[PDB]
């Protein structure tokens, strides 16, 4: 059914500073001729007590996709924070890749991840307010949440 | 609205309602029934061997047997044949067994008459004690002295034996000739006080009496209608309950009497049996003529209620049981399986089931 | 007996909070599936709400299904289409 | 006040056996728990009861990989004791908001 | 004119006599006049029902131009009283109402035969709670009284056994005028917590529960319901024999005033702060503040789910 399938995503730096930006190696398929684009986003969970602290890290449209396996390298510059709640920076949250064709989302990808600091000294006892730069993002890949939908093709 | 049409009912509703239901038709009509303590044995292919006490009742027609069953369970029930281990003739007929605590071989009955005996598994009848010339109901072994034998019939007399030594077990260690007015509807032995046990009577008194002391008697209750049984807890030594002809079932404490605790009611007729759980401390089972077992929850008296729920009654009451279509003349909890329980109705059928609630 | 509120509701019987029948030990038995050895005590109303909402969802994609098919009875395999518009899930690739 | 019974002797059937085998919510709340939620949907479809089991045996599963994504997140925040927090976490984990 | 059918809730018409007497309708009539809640058989039908807002003696008048003189026609005025307490209503005869209110008003010592329980000032004026049971006499005449407004205000409502001690009642009245403003009728269970709590000591524990709860329109939303229950509340907190407060079949009225006063006072006590600063919380803290509050087990759930949404 599906025309364009995931076959596997990396994550190229990994663990890495809080800061650097996100790079996911996608490898897909494509069965045959489709005439509008890909559309990856990435969303990055602020906070799990609600939903406002959401943010759309940085939309990419790839077109035409040519028939066969494809490698597409997915770039995106880390969250704002000036938008996370300074309690919940530190800690598990999740990230989502999305993959839709034409405005029609066929697949969703959920990762955790883990923010820790890089020495022992810091994470026995987090400072006050959180030291950014010694911040470092481990996002658990080996088998993330992989749902697929059915859309329509063409 | 018929006997019937309510028993299609239960039996739609049966999967539902039970991890395990089984009805089996009785030759004679039982009046007593009761689990032995047989430690639980692994059987082949998931079968579980548990042990029953049933008596006869054939009021004149053939000779009745103290019959002990052997019921196959489903081994889920932890956490398909009924066969008859042994027959032992008796005199008369069987209104209620119990086997000795301390000693699971041994098994008292009383009869039609009044007469008490004591059988043994392995060989049968090994005494006759008859002091009472009546018809009696009560009959209880105490679980704190090894041999120590209430009876009581309806010529208000009562009885205190001690079968644990081998002299005289015949002769009773003590009679009341008139501890009550009337017919002795039940007595029961308190479950932590070696020395106390409780009557209910026809004259609508409820006594509790120690055997020690020379009053014999240290409370005394006003009943609204007579009590038909009663039951101490087996955790708590201060409570107990008790249910007669108002179908309401009373709990007191044991050391304010002046007052019942609070009454529960969900039974349309009077009630003959009741009994506290061994296993979850609140739990009371209560049995009657209107063909009906409840189980309430003790802990969940006068609790707060969804209104989705409030019709469907108080929420004390964790669940009913009409499978039977008759009043029930006797039923009790197997004492290793929780929740799992026996009962048996005049109309020659006795049930084995366990509910499915699962929350205590 | 003690009820000043026990008579007879003017209207229909209409069904509220019927979620809390969802048992506590039976969201306990559920979590012991999937391997969580202890629970906090003021988990319990999030998984009354995820368990309503997702289910909320399910009975209203077999609502659409039914009703798209101009029948008047959800069936078990509507309820199968329905979950069908849950997508696909696999850990991993 | 017992009443004593008159024996009535029964010949052949004057048995029926019920085993359990089910999942690990019960069955009639559940009942309860749709129909609310088809009563505030206006809705006046009939329910099947094979229907209902199959919504029962979905929400089951649900919950159950929920729970297995939350020990998870548990785990990697270090602790055992899963929170409300974790809750959240896996099931934004799904897509829900 | 083929108009001889009309509506119970708007020709019944409660009046409370200060001096000024204030007229309202009736919520629910149902319970008296069928659930069609249409009366037949009058034309231009007035039911006056009236209390001295003092002792809340009774009185009916019943008016129509015209009534079929069929049998079969309801008679209004008898099914009314049939709810007031007997031989106690004066029926179409308002100087003899009169007379007799004002002659009770000079021995009727409320404030003199019940218990205090607290007071409150609310708008710059003093009211007055007071206990008392349901066997005293005066008790029993005063809640056959005002009983009334239960049927009328509160839907599935039903008279209560007066016989029953275990029924408390509290009564609200302005201190300086004695005026009733509202009644709460309550009741006690025994609250069995294991053999080890039962038999720890002699005293019985009691799941309290209010049952009726009424203002009476005239003086409803001037913040007397919620210092009402508060007052209840605290005396209740007090008492060392009560371990849950409950309630019966509230309704959302009842229930919006409940959860209001229950996240005031749990905010008063810092639990927001408490709880919305931890959610490593032991299972012993959380028993040990559910049983000090003396809450009902749900609704503390509801309550912290509540104080977890606070701004
Ligand atoms: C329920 C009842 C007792 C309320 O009495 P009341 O005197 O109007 O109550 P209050 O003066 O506390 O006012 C209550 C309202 O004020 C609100 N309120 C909001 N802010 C408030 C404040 N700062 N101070 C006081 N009340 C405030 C309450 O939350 C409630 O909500 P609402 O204003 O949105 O309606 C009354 O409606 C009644 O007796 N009704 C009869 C029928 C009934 O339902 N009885 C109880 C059911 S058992």
């Amino acid at each position: 059914m599906s025309v364009v399938s995931l076959l596997g995503v990396k994550i190229v730096n990994n663990p890495a500073p809080f800061l650097a930006p996100y790079q996911f190696e996608i490898t897909f398929e494509c069965l045959e001729q489709l005439q509008k684009d890909l559309e990856w986003k990435l969303t990055y969970v602020g906070s799990a007590t609600s939903s406002e602290y959401d943010q759309e890290l940085d939309s990419l449209l790839v077109g035409p996709i040519p028939v066969g396996v494809n490698k597409f390298l997915f770039e995106a510059d880390a969250p704002d924070l000036k938008r996370i709640p300074t309690s919940e920076i530190l800690g598990v949250t999740v990230i989502l890749l999305t993959c839709s064709y034409d405005g029609r989302e066929f697949v969703r990808v959920g990762y955790y991840v883990n923010n820790e600091y890089d020495s022992e000294e810091l994470t026995q006892d987090p400072p006050a307010k959180p030291i950014i730069e010694r911040i470092r993002r481990n996002i658990l890949a080996e088998k993330p949440r992989v749902t697929r939908f059915a859309i329509k093709w063409d | 609205l018929s006997v019937d049409e309510e028993y299609d009912l239960w039996k739609s509703n049966v999967p539902l309602m039970y991890d395990f239901v089984s009805e089996t038709r009785l030759t004679w009509p039982s009046l007593t029934v009761q689990w032995l303590p047989t430690p639980v044995q692994e059987l082949d292919g998931g079968f579980i061997k548990q042990e029953l006490i049933i008596g006869t009742h054939t009021s004149g027609e053939e000779e009745n047997y103290l019959k002990f069953a052997e019921i196959n369970l489903p081994k889920e029930i932890l956490s398909s044949n009924i066969r008859i281990t042994a027959k032992y003739e008796h005199e008369e007929e069987i209104t209620r067994a119990r086997y000795m605590p301390q000693d699971p071989n041994i098994v008292a009955t009383i009869n039609g008459q009044g007469t008490v005996f004591l059988y043994s598994r392995s060989e049968g009848l090994q005494s006759t004690l008859k002091f009472h010339k009546d018809n009696g109901y009560a009959l209880s072994f105490s679980t704190l002295v090894k041999g120590r034998l209430l009876s009581g019939s309806d010529d208000h007399t009562v009885a205190l034996w001690e079968v644990g030594s081998g002299g005289d077990p015949t002769k009773p260690v003590r009679t009341w000739n008139d501890l009550h007015s009337d017919i002795i509807n039940d007595n029961k032995w308190h479950n932590f006080n070696k020395d106390l046990f409780g009557t209910v009577s026809e004259d609508s008194l409820l006594k509790i009496n120690d055997v020690r002391a020379n009053n014999t008697t240290i409370d005394t209750v006003k009943c609204p209608q007579p009590f038909n049984t009663l039951a101490f807890s087996h955790h708590s030594s201060n409570l107990l309950a008790a249910a007669g002809m108002d179908s309401y079932v009373y709990l007191y404490d044991l050391r304010n009497m002046k007052e019942p605790l609070h009454h529960m009611s969900g039974h349309e007729d009077a009630v003959n049996n009741l009994e506290f759980s061994t296993h979850v401390d609140g739990v009371v089972v209560s049995s009657g003529s209107d063909n009906r077992l409840m189980m309430w929850d003790l802990k969940q008296i006068g609790a707060e209620q969804t209104p989705d729920d409030a019709e469907d009654g108080v929420p004390e009451l964790i669940m009913v049981h009409a499978g039977h279509r008759s009043s029930v003349n006797d039923f009790d909890l197997n004492p290793q399986i929780p929740w799992l329980v026996a009962s048996a109705e005049e109309e020659n059928i006795l049930q084995v089931w366990k509910c499915s609630h699962s929350l205590p | 007996k003690g009820l000043g509120k026990g008579g007879a509701k003017r209207h229909r019987k209409i069904l509220r909070d019927n979620i809390q029948g969802i048992t506590k030990p039976a969201i306990r038995r559920l979590a012991r599936r999937g391997g969580v050895k202890r629970i906090s005590g003021l988990i319990y109303e999030e998984v009354r709400a995820v368990l309503k909402s997702f289910l909320e969802s399910v009975i209203r994609d077999s609502v659409t299904y039914t009703e798209h098919a101009k029948r008047k009875t959800v069936t078990s395999l509507d309820v199968v289409y329905a979950l069908k518009r849950q997508g696909r899930t696999l850990y991993g690739f | 006040a017992r009443t004593k019974q008159t024996a009535r002797k029964s010949t052949g059937g004057k048995r029926r056996f019920q085993k359990s085998t089910e999942l690990l919510i019960r069955k009639l709340p559940f009942q309860r728990l749709v129909r609310e939620i088809a009563q505030d949907f206006k809705t006046d479809l009939r329910f099947q009861s094979s229907a209902i089991g199959a919504l029962q045996e979905s929400v089951e599963a649900y919950l159950v990989s929920l729970f297995e994504d939350t020990n998870l997140a548990a785990i990697h925040a270090k602790r055992v004791t899963i929170q409300k927090k974790d809750i959240k976490l896996a099931r934004r984990l799904r897509g829900e908001r | 004119k083929y108009l001889w059918t009309s509506s119970a809730n708007e020709a019944l018409r409660v009046s409370i006599v200060g001096e000024n007497a204030v007229q309202f309708s009736p919520l629910f009539t149902y319970p008296i006049y069928g659930d069609s809640e249409k009366i037949y058989g009058y034309k231009d039908l007035i039911i006056h029902l009236a209390f001295d807002s003092v002792t809340f003696k009774p009185y009916v008048n019943v008016k129509y131009s015209a009534k079929l003189g069929d049998d079969n026609i309801v008679d209004v005025e008898k099914k009314l009283l049939s709810f007031l307490p007997k031989d106690d209503v004066i029926v179409r005869d308002e100087a003899k109402w009169v007379d007799c209110f004002a002659e009770e008003r000079k021995t009727h010592n409320l404030s003199d035969v019940f218990e205090k329980v607290s007071e409150y000032s609310l708008n710059g004026e003093e009211f007055v709670v007071y206990k008392s049971s349901l066997v005293d006499d005066f008790a029993r005449r005063m809640h056959r009284r005002v009983q009334i407004f239960s049927l009328l205000f509160i839907e599935a409502a039903n008279y209560i056994d007066e016989t029953d001690p275990s029924w408390q009642i509290y009564w609200l009245l302005n201190k300086k005028t004695k005026e009733l403003i509202g009644f709460v009728t309550t009741y006690k269970y025994w609250h069995y917590l294991g053999a080890k709590s039962f038999d720890e000591d002699i005293d019985k524990k009691f799941r309290a529960k209010i049952s009726q709860f009424l203002i009476f329109p005239p003086y409803q939303n001037k913040g007397h319901g919620s210092c009402l229950y508060e007052a209840i509340i605290q005396s209740w907190l007090e008492d060392k024999s009560i371990t849950e407060i409950t309630v019966e079949d509230p309704n959302e009225a009842f229930d919006d005033l409940r959860d209001r006063n229950d996240i005031q006072r749990l905010r008063k006590l810092g639990y927001d702060a408490v709880f919305q600063k931890h959610s490593d919380l032991s299972d012993e803290f959380l028993e040990s503040s559910r049983k000090s509050l003396k809450l009902e087990e749900r609704q503390f759930n509801r309550l912290v789910e509540m104080l977890l949404l606070l701004n």
